[PDB]
């Protein structure tokens, strides 16, 4: 029940010979898989943490300045020097001021003039990184037991969280009754923090690429530096102003605060206050379904009465939940469920929530099934007092291929190369497939990386014309297809 | 400045949602608008250069959109 | 066991302070919520607000919004209720429930089963 | 916004009682949220019902809980000697706030 | 000299007395006491609702957060007549004067 | 952000130096240069786009030097 | 049975506490305190002075 009610749900059907399926994990989605004679289970990435991070650079977003000097020298005296050059805790300028005898001077030109000021941090913004060894991704394993946890909490079950780490990518959870369960991750490939840095900024931080902070105009830190006083660019955050050619000054340039806040959009926002969390990505993993049982398969049907004791709902997803109370003798019975049609010849649906049981009388259980589009009926119980439930699912199966079609592609756009390995049970074309989607996903990386979705869709446009006004068969429907892909890739871009 | 380098094309973007991800979606094609609208005369020259550059039509409405996005953003 | 327990009664005099702890056990302090909930001697129940240990993060009802101080203390897994500006009418039992917050740390939908543990709840008088 | 509760409530031992909850469209006409607390004198108050009507792990099957419209209402069907107490009404509101019921004494005589 | 004040705009701002409201899929929108004030910005969203936080149906449901505004920091801008426009000139004469 | 905005063409100049002339002379095409070297793919594709579309060298030598300077811009 | 209002609509209102401020030429735009609250319907116009 756990994985209901999220309208990012994906349904993973069938494992392969050795009863295993590949299942990618992300933050916002949740996995239900169904096996033949498995139980469902619901999966949920909730946590990814990083720990340990190292610093590697510290920028400045707010400076000042404080000890302002100037030299000045006459024209062809060569360029004046300040003491205070040498000094890394100082900027400074050259410039050149008019000079002659009413400045003391003599000889009417042009006189080099420095001005030198402390630069002083007020503001930075850490830019600490992270070991891909560090890395910690929580998941919580719930199986459709279609009962609840129970409030009393001096017993507590059904909460199993298994924690992968890169060192530790091979994990059992133990889902009482039901056996155990094997997670086999990779979070080696989830994410390249060897290529991202953690960047704190204020008690609000970002995950961001490495080349591009490493690109950020502000003044820097080395990341091990204790003092400051060894700023890099401290240009970037002051100005010089020689206003005709009287006076030099110089002043700084305002907290960047707000101009960061604009340069981070794009970058995926973390927490980094109570611990590096990213609420944000995806984890590869293999799921061993082989020491999965299902629960109570040696019980009998209940041959009793049943209460809907929760209405029958829709979820976002075409299934229906219902919650069922049992009333009657032999506690631990099969709930005999049907989704007939109104005659009751046909089987249309198939539920959810497999094999249903109750285990004890006065403990209601809820059941997701999947009824057919259009009219259905909900049977529960056998034919003394039998409760029969009627439903309409509105969709239609072209409208629900449609939508499967749209969610594959949208979750290539985001796994590319990666959406292969969702529900893939091994297999040769699923294998040709993911090959295919690295190579061309290599080269489109390449040639689209640092385009705005507006340049994305503008390039699609553009291949699409030259493949539209083509000679070539081979070429125009080859550029058509690429301009078809930028274009979708560019419209469904931004996250 | 930073704010001129906005973390964009970098990939590792995911399902969650990115920071300022629902204005900096179209704030700069606004940007442009506001900027067209505040310049005609630039607008038209550009127009008028495109048609003289572009042999086809295809070629002027590419030149003149590159022209009349360059113009504020090289700014 | 997951037991909540509160401070003793204390005896206060109009216009001044009392500060109310609630000490957690047998669950993760930082897991969940801590309601603060006082009901006046033979009275209906009221509430008053909550804290998120995880974050401190904290929301009062409209009243108590200017009075009532909440905080938390994650090394001890205890809850604080300050009360300022006590008046003839603030005296009553004052009563932590928990609530767990999410996964993700963020508690602002509760879960159904709200205020399932209470604290055996601390009297004051003014 | 106190959810209104009946002031007082009897019935013979054995019977079946219930007890009404009135709320507004946003405490407990609009969500699921409701919950019964059950409050002896100089204890605090358990957690009678929760979700309208599921009932926690201890607490016995005897209490069942309705809601209908902007009203729930919880009922009990043994009136043990034991059920005589106090029982409080609440429900999580749209604005996220917490109200609750004006209590109702129920007695068994 | 005199000038007049056209504009002020807020640099550095603050945000405080945050608030939500959230209603069941298809019920509407909800409603904050908060967004009569234009004090506070707010803004209207769909969540996830279901059985889990508490509604019967498993839509989108509506979800306004409001917060107060408050600005921290003016960049006043002001304007002149062309009449209050003192200029000032200096005429020095070829004197030959020492200095 | 403000910073997208500048004060450049205002048609206010006078003979007296502006707030940032000399740093803000030639940013821009420092972060052309910058971008174009940290992503060289676009660079390729946008000179066969222009070498394409451009019938004559000056057509595809402008459309070249137009997507490069707004690429970046959008970015 | 039990339906849940889903919106109210407005077919009889006033109008009432009408207040006016004027800013003179180029200089911006008048301000009214009750612009601040939703009650108040307000709308900027210009005239001449
Ligand atoms: C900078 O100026 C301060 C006066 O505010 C002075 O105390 C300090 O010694 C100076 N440091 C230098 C000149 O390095
Ligand atoms: C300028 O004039 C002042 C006063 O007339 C005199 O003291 C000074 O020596 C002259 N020359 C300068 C300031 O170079
Ligand atoms: C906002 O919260 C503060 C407490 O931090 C309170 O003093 C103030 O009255 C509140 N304002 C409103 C409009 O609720
Ligand atoms: C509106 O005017 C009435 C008198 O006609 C007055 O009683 C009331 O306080 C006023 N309210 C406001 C908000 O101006």
């Amino acid at each position: 029940m756990r994985c209901i009610g999220i309208s990012n749900r994906d349904f993973v059907e069938g494992v392969s010979g050795g009863s295993w399926v590949d299942i990618v994990l992300e933050h916002g989605s949740c996995v239900t898989t169904m096996a033949k004679n498995k139980p469902t289970l619901d999966f949920e990435l909730i946590k990814t943490e990083a720990k340990h991070p190292a610093t590697l650079r510290k920028y400045c977003i707010e400076a000042k300045l404080t000890n302002t000097t100037t030299a000045s020298r006459c024209p062809t005296q060569g360029e004046p020097s300040l003491n205070e050059e040498q000094d890394k805790r100082f900027v400074c300028k050259h410039s050149m001021v008019d000079r002659g005898w009413g400045n003391g001077c003599g000889l009417f030109g042009k006189g080099g003039i420095v001005t030198c000021a402390m630069f002083t941090c007020k503001k930075n913004m850490e830019g600490k990184i992270v070991q891909p060894e560090n890395l910690e991704y929580t998941i919580v394993i719930t199986p459709h037991s279609g009962e609840e946890n129970a409030v009393g909490n001096d017993t507590g079950k059904h909460g199993k969280e298994i924690k992968v780490t890169p060192q530790s990518s091979i994990t059992e959870a133990e889902l009482t009754g039901y056996g155990t369960v094997t997670m086999e991750c990779s979070p080696r490939t989830g994410l390249d923090f060897n290529e991202m840095v953690l960047l704190q900024m204020e008690n609000k931080a970002w995950l961001v690429h490495r080349q591009w902070f490493l690109d950020l105009p502000l003044p820097w830190l080395p990341g091990a530096d204790t003092q400051g006083s060894n700023w890099i660019q401290k240009e970037t955050l002051v100005t010089f102003k020689n206003p005709h050619a009287k006076k030099q000054d110089v002043v700084v340039l305002g907290s960047q605060e707000g101009a960061m806040h604009t340069a981070l959009t794009g970058a995926t926002e973390i927490q980094m206050s109570s611990g590096n969390l990213l609420f944000t990505g995806h984890l590869k993993c293999r799921l061993r379904m082989d020491k999965l049982q299902l629960k109570g398969m040696s019980y009998s049907m209940c041959t009793g009465k049943f209460k809907v004791v929760k209405e029958i709902a829709e979820t976002q997803h075409g299934t229906i939940v219902i919650r069922v109370q049992y009333e009657g003798d032999g506690s631990p019975c099969k709930i005999p469920f049907e989704i007939m049609d109104l005659e009751k010849r046909h089987v249309l649906g198939r539920l959810i929530t497999v094999n249903p049981i109750v285990t004890e009388k006065d403990s209601p259980v809820n059941i997701e099934a999947e009824p057919p589009f259009g009219d259905s009926y909900i049977i529960i119980g056998v034919e003394p007092g039998q409760l029969k439930l009627s439903w309409f699912k509105k969709g239609s199966s072209i409208g629900q291929m449609f939508e499967t079609t749209m969610r594959g592609a949208k979750r290539m756009a985001i796994l590319g190369d990666t959406a292969w390995d969702f529900g893939s049970l091994g297999g040769v074309f699923t294998s040709i497939g993911k090959a295919l989607h690295q190579v061309f996903g290599a080269i489109y990386g390449a040639a689209f990386s640092g385009v705005s979705w507006t340049m994305k869709i503008l390039i699609g446009v553009v291949i699409t014309w030259i493949g539209m006004n083509s000679r070539s068969t081979s070429l125009s429907v080859s550029l058509v297809l690429v301009g078809v892909v930028t274009l979708y890739l560019g419209v469904m871009v931004q996250a | 400045s930073v704010a001129l380098v906005p973390h964009v094309g970098m990939g590792l973007e995911t399902r969650t949602e990115t920071w300022m991800s629902s204005e900096g979606a179209w704030k700069h094609a606004q940007r442009i608008e506001t900027w067209v609208l505040r310049h005609p005369g630039f607008t038209i020259m550009a127009a008028i250069l495109a048609y003289t550059i572009g042999t086809t039509y295809f070629q002027r409405v590419l030149i003149f959109i590159l022209l009349t996005a360059v113009a504020p953003s090289m700014t | 066991e997951v037991q909540l327990v509160e401070s003793g009664a204390e005896v206060k005099k109009p216009g001044a302070s009392v500060k109310v702890s609630c000490k957690a056990s047998g669950y993760t302090f930082t897991s969940y919520a801590m309601h603060w909930v006082r009901q006046a001697p033979g009275q209906r129940l009221e509430w008053m607000g909550w804290i998120n240990a995880g974050n401190g993060n904290t929301k009062y009802s409209q009243k108590f919004q200017d009075r009532v101080t909440i905080t938390r203390d994650t090394s001890a897994s205890t809850a604080y209720m300050e009360l300022s500006s006590l008046r003839s009418e603030d005296t009553a039992i004052y009563y932590c429930a928990r609530d767990k917050v999410d996964d993700y740390g963020d508690y602002w939908f509760p879960t159904l089963w709200y205020f399932d543990y209470w604290g055996q709840g601390t009297l004051v008088t003014v | 916004s106190a959810l209104t509760q009946p002031a007082s409530v009897s019935g013979s031992p054995g019977q079946s009682i219930t007890i009404s909850c009135t709320g507004t469209s946003s405490d407990v006409g609009g969500f699921n949220y409701v919950s019964w607390f059950q409050q002896h004198p100089g204890k605090a108050p358990k957690l009678m019902l929760y979700d309208v009507t599921s009932r926690p792990s201890g607490v016995s099957s005897r209490f069942s809980g309705s809601k209908s419209g902007n009203t729930a209402s919880l009922t009990i069907s043994g009136l043990q000697a034991e059920d005589e107490a106090d029982y409080y009404c609440s429900s999580h509101t749209s604005r996220g706030t917490w109200v609750f019921g004006g209590g109702t004494k129920l007695t068994v005589l």
